[PDB]
RNA sequence: AAAAAA
């Protein structure tokens, strides 16, 4: 199934953005507002920029690490999705271009990055470990499955915590919820990913670009160009992925990362924060709790 | 349709029951609960296992 | 795995006078069946094949039918899947010289062999008499036109499949053994083939 | 399947010769089954011009005809021109309804919910 | 093991601006393809098959404008020292390649003068040792030149290292595991990059200076490409 | 067998290659293999620089067939549909045989079916470079009584006439399409072009019942040499044939000119013997 | 895809008692090969051939170090076809057949991979089908064949694990060879061109190892169609063809 | 109001003939009249009204369909995405031509009523209304813009001469719209900046509903792209 | 340790509902099961070729289908 | 057994709605009448295409156990011959286990099919009747029927149920028992029993849902 | 009617000849009018490591059902 | 796999 777009929406949307204008009524360095929403259980998240709607689920589980690294963890991300978001994807599909890109992203975005400590998932070297599985659902589809899909996995590791687990010889024993505080995972950055559209209009002819910051879904159908670029506070880049599409020069590469560099400064604060004002939450409501005993 | 798991003891362990062309009456859930005992008693020995 | 249910996947698995028995037409879901079970020495076989077809083939053109062999393990997983595959393609090599294939055009037949029992007490090449018995059943209890019987023998690992009563060969299959058997693996065979054969005519006379 | 210009069906069983039948066994749910189609000028010798086809057959209905031309090896071509050819076993919406017999070659009645709706019957 | 010497040398014996060994072959397999080509960069062995443009297998994918490119990357399990006991035929960082590579080639190769047709590049790698993504790129350039497909320049790889505060060009395997790369893919000897890629974690200070000596590095691989290409040419045309 | 083992390893005509501006003068007239630019004119492909009066344009190094109006190809038949045959001529798109461009006599898979080999002649031309086939004459048909075999295809130059008869009895059909077919001379190969200046059975599937060794042999040489003379990337004419021929008739066996040291030896025959008495 | 017209043109000529060959060949003469060797570094050994139709395979052969005592099979044989699924009949077929071919009990010495009483060499044995136009079994074969004579291990230094930095082991085996024959009408032909096999009767896969005739031996099908039964003065034929005219094609891939 | 729930008896007593219409279902076995559908009942006539984003081709209806396809008998046009395709006729035009055909490419929007319309049929639209006076904004939209909203936003507007919208925009700016019953609403205009403050308008006017609040917000959107 | 039981029901001639079929044969399987003894001399464990121990279900919760 | 429900949370999609329930929180979505594929085209009646994913991993045969009874309920309630040769896709995603997702999928269950009753009805799609349903669970020891159990509730019980009844009138009336599901050791008398207290729970669910529908639909008319 | 055979193929089969290449712990035939199924059991050894009547305390086996109807291809929704 | 002039 694909979507059916008239010859007078790509010729009115096009014609906007000559004139700095677009449908939601949005800037071309502005970033769709993220609003953040925990579930009642730990690493339960939800995101959502504009319409766009996405889901995370962190879990965890007892298994063994790779032959070939022994001394490390496992982590895994799915990105599998539904005919939730909209006829245009098909049920069970993983070898969908954009689908297994956006997998990809936020796997270099995490693993590679050394974001999350997979050492320190390790229980026992070469027998038993941590299995950290994060699963993305995509609830709504008005463009930004990148975006938004990168800030509900950072969000969540960080509001996820793992069961406490102590070592007696060769058994591994675990402790309930209601005995000991799960301990959180390590997180050394956070990455966050900002996707880019390029469009090339005709007429007014020698040298014009249009680049947006999350464009909708039909900003997204209408793009020349893919551009996505991963950069966290600490003043360097995590990963970008640019595959053909628009030739660019390496001025304006930079240019998108000047850009994107205050927004995802903004929304990392923004991160921190709300997790801040849920870490409290659930702190002043177990003292009241035991207040009433 | 409606399947059952019945056993020599009098007790049951699966049922489902899913009406999508008739009214269900409880007079056929008796009846079947019954046929079904008889039919899980027969089963229960017959081979000498 | 999310197709099936593998269990545990931390896990590990367990660590430790010819008689023929043939009966066809016992499977109502295929076009045609058969059931062959042979006991010999120290080792006995039971294999089950069925046949399905033929059906048309949408937007086919082929002059003439298409056959297509696949063998799979009913209990005990023994033989390899590459090996399977081996068989399989020695197996269509001597049923498209078998069956007529002028007579289905535009079509397909799909036969398929489960290896359900052997017990031992190569390896494979035993088993390839009896899976061309099989088949041989099978097809002919269908319906499928065949040109002559189908059968073979195993002889110190060398397998050799005969018709026109063994006066020529549809079949070779050579595996481990020794040297110089060329010609008494032929008589021995031919034997087999000739007890086999009319056992299978008898099969499908009687029932 | 139901179109404008013609109308497609699905080869279940056929005639023999001197009733009695021979029905070909395949998967329904496949597409393995024989595929025919039927022109809306083969319908009825009747004004063979104008044909409405959705006041002919209907999706589910039992049609009755007699192969013309193989053509090529996907469709066959029927027609139900002659008397003895039409609908034979149909039900009121589609199949919703109750079941329907033949009355007049044009009409089709239900003795049971009293509905009347448009066939092409066969003669009885 | 010392990765760069304070006197200006690698492992090899390399400077930090000096390309491998660059060897490059076209028409190899005249008779398995309509073109072809044999990349040789330092100790990557890439086989590239261009087969097109030709009538589609299935009239389920054909385009009445464009054509059709696409791209298969049979990554060998010889190609390591270590065998990779698995097939990477299915992997995540295969289907990423391929599809890379394909958007790549897509504006490049101009398909809207071959309707109704596909273009079919199959590759086999025979061995790499880093800068694997850069090489697969010259081995798609040159092969679809061979092939006589019309495209709008060439499209030369490069992979760029960072240690520390000094940057190096052309980078192996052991480097790779011991730093940060940044492939690139450039358009023509212009500044205009087709392909962009960064994995691992790098400074955001340095990144103008890093991408400059890319563009310019790859530019030589385009040289060593146009030279080969026109020797090539050259020979044939004298008959 | 032969082997080669080899261990360690695996008024000028301009070159152009891709990107490169073959001249800044828009007054010629855009051709193959390049594209237009803001008045500059840049080389798409890698090849030489073809300067014919206003048409400028770049030839390949190498590249598939292109069909042209009035040639004569021989073509495989790669499907049927509807009321049309889609012929395999080795192009970029299989070439269009309509049911009016053939020849009917008093279900088309009776006349032509997938497989069947035929000679025809490009009626015309579509807007995506797909030909149009015509058999509609005596010279075309559904080939037979003989062997086919493949050459490059700018190894084959038009030409008034590319169906030759040669001695042995037999004929060659040169495609311009590089698609080649030796038969038996029948009655129309032997007096076809001089009666000029003097129907069922054209698809029919069954060869000629009498078929003589001398000429199964001659059929063979006759495809050895072609291959002989493709080997050495030697244009194929009626006369480079015959003499090719001719000069393998010094090999007692025809299995002998299957090798390589064979092969260049006919090839290089033929291009010193028309060097010598050329000039 | 050939013809009515032309298999059956193909056929006439080859059934017939001075059987001619569209090539020209005799029934025992060899289409021209092409073997480069040892053009990779990252593996133990390699092979690349080319055909005359444009056939072409490239063989690896790495190893590394197991127990012996753990492990029968100490060498493996992996297939891929260019265009193919690894699971495809065809691919199945050669991999589980040339693995029979190769066998530590069947046509390998099992002494000459012992460096040890504890642990010897695994040879891992890949092979990269570029082209094929026919049944790539005897292509494969001769490719394995030049790729197992030159072949260079590390070398070991103590004995009955540590191997020598620099210095290293050349393996000389006598790998098998395996020749496919074409059956047609009664007359036997070695080496069937693409053409040759799809008018074929019949078809024989015969192995070669030590100056003899070895198991495997298989009766495969070159075709779907024109495929029909056999004299058995065909299969002694054959045999016999390939006893007398083996030493000529090893002695040439020797050099 | 009086809010009805599908398996509920009908208060309509079966006594009095009542035509039937959209909402209500008549069983083809039991002849019972039963409600289908969830919302308000309006007896005048009998049907149901339902929120429902999704379009189903019925007679004489106003729909703005997309050409996907353009075959040799007719035309191919979505009037809605992943429904099925519609038939438009090459002779469904004003002033029809034998040999020659009407000028419409791939993408192009027509503003077309569906003629015949039946369950297991293709359904058929035609450029030409049958009849009133053939202009009734028939034919091709050039250029201007659409946007997506619910069935019940698009009826209550081109029916209904007492909403809201109009009536408010024909204040801000000067312009000429069509509107389909697919949900469709195609509107053009002198300026790009005035289509652009018509879209947003919509757009919010649709998600908040409210007829009161029609006023206001085209008041905000008209001085924000200044 | 603990054990593991793996089942493989293999179903030919189907007609209707198979469910009812599988069940009941899986449970005459089980009704009759063998577990091999293990023993050991990161190690490995080995299952005793000849000595074995009938399995223990409840006989008291053995059901039966049928639809 | 209070619970709480939204409609219309969705954009792109027909018809979508988002019920939750103790923990389990089952957000659904339901596109159609749309053009089918091939393979699913029905002649006659609709075709139903039903998803259902669980919170953590993949879908696996856990879930097309739970496809497979959410189409038993679905069926019968949508009037399949309206739209001939069409498609209707239906797919849930559970947000929250609220349960052991491991042991017991029969509270996931019940708020599938509430959760696609309504999208089912904000779609706009034809239904013969109304739908509700609930979870119940038996304690081994206090031998007592809970209707919408917890988590830790299902732990210590013996035998777990799940029922869903099609409900006509005004919601009073109940025309056929649409699923019912029961695992776990019990007898015939609480059996009996179970439908005593569930039909009267069903029906306060059934009221209950009417409500929420009217809060939400008349605005928008 | 119903007809069975247990521990047919089962490697129990015999008391004093017992099959050292069969690991089937236990098996069973079943033919119910047309129908016939065939039941395999095997076994596996996994090492735990962690920390009445319940569901806790009781486990299952894991099937692996395969209905043949003469297709090819992955496992069907039935299975 | 329709098309252009009159
Ligand atoms: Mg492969």
């Amino acid at each position: 199934k694909d979507i059916e777009i008239s010859a007078s929406e790509s010729k009115f949307i096009l014609e906007a953005l000559r004139q700095n204008y677009r449908l939601d009524g949005r800037s071309f360095d502005q970033f769709r507002d993220v609003e953040i929403t925990f579930g009642k259980e730990f690493g339960d998240v939800s995101v959502k920029m504009g319409n766009t709607k996405v889901h995370c689920r962190i879990s965890c589980q007892i298994a063994q690490p790779y032959e070939d690294r022994p001394f490390e963890g496992l982590f895994v991300i799915s990105t599998e999705i539904s005919p939730m978001a909209g006829s245009q994807f098909e049920n069970g599909n993983i070898t969908g271009e954009d689908e297994v890109l956006c997998s990809r992203i936020i796997e270099k975005s995490v693993r590679r990055s050394g974001a999350l400590d997979v050492e320190g998932l390790c229980i026992v070297a070469g027998s038993k470990c941590w299995a950290v599985r994060a699963d993305v659902h995509f609830l709504d589809c008005d463009g930004g499955f990148i975006d938004a899909s990168c800030i509900a996995v950072m969000a969540g590791l960080m509001h996820f915590k793992k069961p406490d687990i102590t070592v007696h010889g060769e058994q591994i024993i675990v402790h309930p919820v209601n005995e000991r505080e799960p301990v959180p995972l390590g997180i050394l950055h956070i990455p966050i990913c900002v996707t880019f559209s390029f469009f090339n209009p005709q007429d007014t002819e020698t040298n014009s670009e249009i680049s947006i910051i999350d464009a909708t879904l039909k900003e997204e159908l209408l793009r020349d160009g893919v551009l996505t670029v991963t950069l966290n506070k600490n003043r360097e880049v995590v990963q970008v992925s640019k595959a053909g599409g628009l030739p660019m020069d390496a001025l304006t590469l930079m240019k998108c990362c000047h850009e994107a560099y205050s927004i995802i400064e903004k929304i990392t604060d923004q991160i921190l924060q709300l997790l801040k004002e849920d870490s409290e939450k659930r702190n002043k409501y177990a003292a009241m709790l035991t207040s009433e005993n | 349709t409606i399947s059952i798991l019945a056993a020599p003891s009098g007790n049951y362990k699966q049922l489902t029951l899913v009406g999508g062309g008739a009214k269900i009456t409880p007079e056929m859930i008796k009846r079947s609960l019954l046929l079904s005992r008889v039919r899980a008693d027969d089963l229960s020995t017959r081979f000498n296992i | 795995d999310r197709r099936r249910l593998l269990g545990p996947a931390a896990a590990k698995p367990m660590a430790f006078e010819q008689e023929l028995s043939l009966h066809t037409g016992f499977i109502e879901n295929c076009n045609g069946s058969a059931l062959v079970e042979a006991r010999s020495l120290g080792h006995q076989t039971s294999l089950i094949t069925a046949v399905y077809g033929p059906r048309s083939i949408r937007g086919s053109f082929t002059s003439q039918g298409t056959i297509s062999i696949q063998l799979k393990n009913g209990l005990l997983e023994k033989y390899n899947t590459n090996e399977l595959k081996e068989v399989s393609s020695f197996l269509m090599g001597i049923f498209n010289s078998v069956v007529n294939l002028s007579r289905y055009p535009k079509s397909g037949i799909d036969i398929f062999v489960y290896l359900t029992y052997d017990k031992d007490l190569s390896q494979i090449s035993s088993l390839i008499p009896h899976c061309i018995t099989s088949i041989t059943l099978a097809l002919a209890d269908a319906g499928i036109e065949l040109v002559d019987m189908a059968g073979a023998g195993e002889a110190n690992g060398t397998v050799v499949s005969f018709i026109k009563n063994g006066e020529e060969i549809v079949g070779f299959w050579k595996d481990d053994g020794d040297d110089e058997d060329l010609l008494e693996c032929l008589d021995r065979c031919k034997e087999q083939y000739n007890r086999y054969r009319d056992l299978m005519i008898s099969c499908l006379m009687n029932q | 399947r139901l179109s404008l210009q013609r109308a497609n069906v699905e080869i279940l069983a056929v005639e023999d010769k001197p009733a009695t039948f021979s029905v070909s066994q395949a998967s329904s749910d496949l597409g393995e089954t024989f595929r025919g189609i039927i022109r809306s000028q083969d319908v009825r010798s009747t004004d063979r011009d104008r044909v409405k086809v959705i006041e002919c057959f209907k999706p589910g209905d039992i049609v009755r005809a007699q192969v013309l031309s193989l053509g090529d090896g996907t469709n066959y071509y029927l027609t139900t021109a002659r008397n003895d050819l039409g609908v034979v076993f149909a039900r009121a919406a589609n199949g919703a309804g109750g079941l329907m017999y033949a009355t007049d070659w044009q009409m089709m009645t239900s003795p049971v919910t009293g509905a009347t709706e448009k066939r092409k019957c066969a003669k009885p | 093991l010392e990765i760069y010497s304070p006197e200006g040398l690698r492992l090899d014996g390399r400077r930090w601006n000096e390309l491998r060994r660059f060897e490059s072959s076209i028409n190899t397999h005249p008779h398995a393809a309509d073109g072809s080509s044999y990349m040789e960069q330092g100790n990557n062995k890439i086989i590239t098959l261009v087969k097109g443009p030709k009538e589609p297998r299935l009239k389920s994918q054909m385009d009445t404008s464009k054509a059709l490119l696409n791209v298969s990357v049979n990554i060998t399990k010889f190609s390591k020292f270590e065998r990779s006991k698995s097939s990477h035929k299915n992997e995540r960082r295969v289907l990423e390649i391929q599809t890379s590579l394909v958007r790549m080639f897509e504006k490049n190769v101009m398909l809207n003068i071959y309707p109704r047709t596909v273009i079919d590049i199959e590759i086999h790698v025979l061995e790499q040792d880093g800068g694997i993504m850069g090489s697969l790129i010259n081995g798609i350039t040159l092969a679809l030149i061979d092939a006589g497909i019309s495209m709008f320049d060439y499209i030369s790889g490069i992979s760029v290292g960072l240690y520390d505060t000094t940057p190096l060009l052309d980078t192996n395997s052991l480097e790779e595991n011991a730093m940060s790369t940044v492939t690139l893919g450039v358009v023509g000897k212009s500044e205009k990059l087709s392909l962009l890629l960064v994995e691992d974690k790098i400074p955001l200070d340095r990144l103008e200076n890093v991408l400059a000596i890319g563009i310019a590095g790859a530019h030589r691989v385009r040289d060593l490409m146009d030279e080969e290409l026109r020797k090539h040419a050259q020979k044939r045309v004298s008959n | 067998i032969t082997i080669t083992k080899r261990n360690g390893a695996f008024s000028d005509s301009q070159i152009v290659t891709p990107g490169e501006l073959v001249t800044d003068d828009p007054i010629w007239m855009r051709g193959h293999g390049t594209y237009f630019l803001d008045n500059m004119t840049y080389s798409s492909v890698a090849g030489t620089v073809s300067r014919v009066n206003r048409l400028l344009s770049v030839i390949p190094l190498k590249g598939r067939y292109a069909p042209e109006t009035g040639d004569h190809v021989v073509g495989r038949i790669a499907e049927v549909g509807n009321k049309r045959w889609k012929v395999d001529i080795g192009g970029k798109q299989h070439a269009v045989l309509m049911l009016g461009s053939v020849n009917l006599p008093g279900q088309m898979r009776s006349f032509l079916k997938e497989g069947d080999l035929l000679n025809a002649e490009v009626q015309s031309l579509f807007q995506d470079g797909s030909a149009s086939l015509h058999t509609r004459s005596l010279k075309y048909g559904k080939l037979r009584n003989g062997m086919f075999c493949q050459v490059p295809s700018s190894l084959i130059v038009r030409a008034k006439n590319h169906t030759h008869n040669l001695p042995g009895n037999i004929t060659v059909v040169l495609g311009v399409n590089g698609y080649i077919w030796l038969r038996k001379t029948s009655q129309m190969d032997l007096a076809r072009d001089t009666p000029s200046a003097n129907s069922w059975q054209i698809y029919s599937d069954e060869n000629d019942p009498s078929i003589s060794n001398n000429i199964r042999q001659a059929i063979c040489r006759y495809a050895n040499v072609i291959k002989a003379l493709a080997f050495c990337e030697i244009g194929i004419t009626q006369q480079r044939i015959v003499s090719a021929y001719e000069a393998s008739m010094v090999y007692s066996n025809v299995g002998e000119l299957i090798e390589k040291n064979v092969m260049e030896s006919i090839g290089s025959d033929i291009l010193t013997a028309e060097k010598m008495r050329g000039n | 895809s050939l013809s009515v017209a032309e298999k059956s043109y193909l056929y006439d000529s080859l059934a017939s008692t001075p059987s001619i060959r569209p090539d020209g060949r005799l029934p025992h003469q060899f289409r021209p090969i092409e073997i480069f060797t040892d053009f990779l570094p990252s593996s133990n050994g390699s092979s690349r051939i080319i055909a005359s139709d444009g056939s072409e395979c490239i063989v690896s052969i790495k190893s590394k170090v197991v127990d012996h005592h753990v492990e029968n099979e100490l060498l493996q044989v992996d297939v891929d076809i260019a265009g193919q699924r690894d699971d495809a009949l065809v691919v199945e077929t050669i991999t589980s057949l040339l693995n029979k071919v190769l066998k530590s009990g069947s046509g390998v010495d099992s002494s000459k991979l012992q460096l040890t009483k504890k642990y010897s060499f695994k040879i891992f044995v890949d092979v990269l089908v570029i082209s094929s136009h026919s049944h790539p079994v005897s292509l494969i074969s001769f490719a394995i064949y030049s790729a197992l004579n030159s072949t260079y291990l590390p070398k070991l230094i103590s004995a009955f694990p540590t191997f020598h930095d620099y210095d290293m082991v050349k393996l000389d085996i006598n790998p098998p060879l395996v020749f496919i024959l074409a059956v047609v009408g009664n007359n036997m032909l070695l080496d069937p061109a693409a053409n040759e096999s799809e008018v074929a009767n019949n078809g024989l896969i015969i192995s070669w190892s030590n100056g003899k005739i070895t198991s495997p031996i298989r009766s495969v099908a070159l075709n779907d169609s024109n495929v029909k039964s056999f004299k058995p003065h065909l299969l002694k034929q054959g045999l016999a063809m390939v006893e007398k005219y083996a030493p000529d094609v090893v002695r040439s891939l020797e050099n | 109001s009086t809010f009805i729930f599908p398996g509920d008896s009908f208060p309509v007593d079966p006594t009095t003939p009542v035509k039937l219409g959209p909402g209500i279902y008549c069983d083809p076995n039991t002849q019972e009249i039963r409600p289908v559908n969830t919302g308000v009942l309006h007896v005048s006539t009998a049907y149901i009204d339902y929120s429902s984003k999704r379009y189903i081709p019925s007679v004489n209806d106003f729909v703005i369909g997309v050409i996907i396809g353009t075959f040799s008998d007719s035309y191919k046009v979505s009037l809605q995405n992943f429904s099925s395709s519609v038939s438009l006729s090459y002779m469904a035009f004003p002033n029809a031509s034998k040999k020659n055909r009407p000028t419409l490419q791939v993408g192009d929007l027509v503003y077309a009523r569906v003629c015949t319309a039946e369950k297991e049929l293709e359904a058929e639209i035609e450029c030409f209304d049958s009849t009133t006076g053939r202009d009734a904004g028939f034919g091709i939209l050039e250029d201007g813009m659409i946007i997506d909203v619910n069935l019940n936003f698009a009826r209550q507007l081109l029916f209904n001469n007492d909403f809201p919208l109009l009536k408010v925009l024909a204040a801000h700016t000067k312009f000429e719209v069509a509107i389909g019953l697919n949900g469709k609403i195609w509107v053009k205009c002198e300026e790009l900046s005035n289509t652009l403050a018509c879209y947003r308008t919509i757009m919010e006017c649709c998600q908040k509903n409210d007829t009161a609040a029609f006023k206001d917000i085209a008041k905000r959107q008209f001085k924000e792209i200044l | 340790w603990s054990y593991v039981l793996y089942a493989k029901i293999v179903v030919l001639s189907r007609t209707g509902p198979v469910f009812d079929l599988c069940w009941n044969s899986l449970m005459y399987a089980l009704q009759s099961v063998k577990l091999p003894r293990a023993f050991i001399d990161t190690y490995e464990i080995i299952c005793d070729q000849t000595k074995s121990v009938p399995l223990m279900i409840n006989a008291k919760n053995i059901a039966f289908a049928s639809n | 057994m209070s619970v709480q429900a939204e409609i219309g949370i969705l954009d792109h999609v027909d018809g979508s709605s988002e019920f939750v329930s103790q923990d389990t929180k089952v957000i659904c979505s339901v596109t159609g009448p749309i053009e089918p594929k091939a393979r699913q085209e029905l002649p006659t009646q609709l075709a139903l295409e039903i998803i259902v994913r669980p919170a953590k991993g993949v879908a696996t045969t856990r879930e097309k156990v739970l496809e497979d009874k959410l189409r038993a309920v679905l069926t019968p309630l949508i009037t399949r011959h309206c739209y001939p040769r069409q498609l209707c896709q239906i797919t849930c995603q559970i947000l929250e286990s609220g349960e052991d997702e491991a042991e017991f999928s029969l509270r996931e269950l019940s708020c599938c099919i509430n959760a696609a009753f309504l999208a089912l009805v904000d779609a706009g799609i034809a239904l013969n009747s109304m739908c509700a349903s609930i979870p119940i669970a038996i304690i081994k020891d206090t031998s007592d029927i809970i209707v919408d159990p917890t988590a830790e509730q299902l732990k210590i019980s013996l035998s777990v149920h799940t029922l869903a009844l099609e409900f006509v009138n005004g919601g009073k009336v109940v025309k056929n028992v649409l699923l019912l599901d029961s695992n776990g050791d019990f007898n015939e008398d609480q059996l009996f029993s179970l439908l005593e207290l569930g039909e009267q729970k069903c029906q306060e669910l059934v009221t209950n849902i009417r409500r929420i529908i009217q809060d939400n639909i008349s605005p928008r008319l | 009617d119903v007809a069975i055979e247990n521990n047919t193929l089962s490697r129990y089969a015999d008391a004093g000849n017992i099959d050292t290449k069969n690991n089937i712990l236990g098996s069973n035939v079943l033919k119910s009018g047309k129908t016939i199924v065939i039941t395999s059991i095997t076994g596996g050894i996994i090492e735990e490591t962690s920390a009445e009547d319940i569901i806790a305390n009781y486990a299952s086996v894991y099937p692996v059902v395969e209905v043949e109807r003469g297709r090819v291809g992955a496992c069907t929704d039935e299975e």
